[PDB]
């Protein structure tokens, strides 16, 4: 059974130097017994921007992420603050479950203000309803080989949808389920490339592509590719 | 019955095995003296993520005794293709690549 994430509220307007709270709920606890983790991740997606990672393990924060934002809370209660907010933060946050594949992501808070790893997609492709288009995902600046590369689609202003990912080394890969017959994910291992084929194209498929690692301190995303089906 | 989490470093001390019933058990030394504690022991296949996969068939495994370089085995129930058995938490964590089928 796939887990939910609900965030609340959906919008925040604040002036700048508030503090501010927003909720981050998950259907199933994200704490591991285990290994005693919470994984849950935080994302900021900034305008005309990809995702970038902001909290994860639920409190770890990222590598020059700011101490104004504190990422609380266990199992299935979350809760990101922000102590002092710059319009520079501007932006929609997303909560992400990591516990189980499929991952998932919550449906986003807008926040609204009143007062060397490189993975390169192309451009906007626009297509026929029917079509099929394959998708490039070009990655430099570390070790391809070993490292999970994984897609997610994007509705605009929409929580985020991970459709799988691929090994480039074995081969393997694990589909979301939900789209298990609408992608295909292929490497290229003798130029660093990653491919994701999107099959019987609908308006539906239209959003922003993006590949991407992710998970922790080593989390990247390419810059999307925008499908528009006509 | 509970313990904190072991604080210091596992090694394998022999090859994973297959178990008769397709699981898989492990034998571990520990060289902490902060026993008893608690074993962290997972499967995953991402080891960037860690996100869990099978599961632990050894409820609550454990480090029994206080003195150095004891050791305890624990069973495993991996899932279908690859995967990584992961013992112990943070740098010192130890990974073996587990194929079942
Ligand atoms: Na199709
Ligand atoms: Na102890």
């Amino acid at each position: 059974m796939d887990i939910v994430m609900s965030q609340s509220p959906s919008s925040l307007a604040v002036s700048v130097g508030e503090k501010i709270t927003m909720s981050c709920k998950s259907s199933q606890s994200l704490l591991y017994s285990n290994n005693e983790k919470n994984y849950l991740a935080w994302y900021q997606q900034k305008p005309g921007q990809s995702p970038k990672l902001l909290i994860y393990w639920a409190s770890a924060r990222d590598s020059g992420v700011p101490d104004r934002f504190t990422g609380s809370g266990s199992g299935t209660d979350f809760t990101l603050t922000i102590s002092s907010v710059k319009a520079e933060d501007l932006a929609v946050f997303y909560c992400q479950q990591y516990y189980s594949y499929p991952y998932t992501f919550g449906g986003g808070t807008k926040l609204e203000i009143k007062g060397q790893v490189q993975l390169q997609q192309p451009g906007a492709e626009l297509l026929k309803p029917g079509a099929s288009v394959k998708l490039s995902c070009k990655a430099s600046g570390y070790s391809f080989s070993n490292y999970w590369m994984h897609w997610v689609k994007q509705r605009p202003g929409q929580g985020p949808e991970w459709i799988g990912m691929i090994h480039p080394n074995s081969g393997n890969t694990k589909y979301n389920e939900k789209f298990k017959n609408k992608a295909t994910l292929t490497v290229d291992k003798s130029s660093s490339m990653v491919y994701m084929q999107l099959s019987s194209l609908t308006s539906e498929d239209s959003a922003v592509f993006y590949c991407a690692r992710l998970g922790n301190d080593m989390d990247y995303w390419g810059q999307g590719t925008s499908v528009t089906v006509s | 019955v509970s313990y904190s989490l072991c604080t210091a470093a596992f090694t394998f001390t022999k090859i994973p095995a297959e178990t008769l019933h397709g699981t898989v058990t492990v034998e571990v030394q520990y060289a902490g003296t902060d026993g008893p504690c608690k074993v962290p022991a997972q499967m995953a296949v991402d080891m960037q993520t860690l996100t869990p996969v099978g599961r632990l068939i050894t409820a609550n495994p454990v480090i029994t005794e206080s003195t150095e370089n004891s050791k305890m085995m624990l069973e495993l129930d991996p899932p279908f293709g690859d995967s990584y058995i992961v013992i112990g938490v943070g740098e010192k964590k130890i990974t073996h690549h587990w194929h079942r089928s």
